[PDB]
């Protein structure tokens, strides 16, 4: 199992017109798989919709991934921008 | 465009890590 | 490292042939040495100054020469033409 691959490749055609928004090097970089997208960086460890507790078929749709993500709430926020000066 | 061999970027590992950026040390005319 | 060793420069001779000082021994900011003026702690500085990179430049690395009631003073002119 080798490291050491390139695994990033360049076109020789500078097709540098409409590609403002893409990664560039500073060219187009192109590589051998996709990219990962990924919801939410941390885990919500307890809430029973993913700890599954062992007591007591049904639905829910829950608004947004945001659930499941520690959002801090606003008055917090409010509260540390009025210690903010 | 079915024949357009690409270009590896080779990272070269020990240019990856510590590369730093002689005259400018005055002691050698 | 980078030290400067603290000998070997004696750029005399091209200062008594260098026509610009007036040294009667041969004939054939605005400052200009920085004895003032600090340079931040870079040598390098001082290779600005144009009286100093000419003893960098023009200099040679020299070897070391090594060795009554009433005085009576007696002075001594001395005039040769040589080459």
């Amino acid at each position: 199992i080798m490291i050491d691959a390139a695994s990033s490749f360049v076109l020789p055609i500078s097709i540098t017109k409409n590609v403002d928004v893409l990664q560039r090097t500073d060219e187009i970089l192109w590589f051998r798989g996709p990219s990962v997208i990924v919801n939410e960086r941390i885990i919500n460890s307890g809430d029973p919709h993913l700890s599954l507790p062992l007591n007591r078929n049904e639905k829910e749709s829950l608004p947004g991934p945001f659930v499941l993500g520690l959002r801090p709430s606003a008055k917090f926020t409010a509260h540390r921008l009025s210690m903010l000066r | 465009f079915e024949t357009m061999v690409a270009n590896p970027i080779k990272v070269s590992r020990l240019q990856s890590n510590g590369v730093l950026t002689i005259h400018y040390s005055l002691a050698n005319f | 490292n980078q030290l400067i060793p603290q000998a070997y420069i004696s750029n005399f001779h091209n200062r008594l042939t260098n026509e610009d000082d007036g040294i009667p021994i041969f004939t054939m900011g605005n400052a200009v040495l920085p004895d003032l003026q600090d340079q931040h702690h870079n040598p390098f500085n001082i290779l600005r100054y144009p009286k100093i990179r000419d003893t960098f430049i023009n200099g040679k690395v020299v070897s070391p020469y090594r060795l009554s009631g009433e005085a009576i003073m007696i002075p001594i002119t001395l005039d040769i033409e040589h080459m």
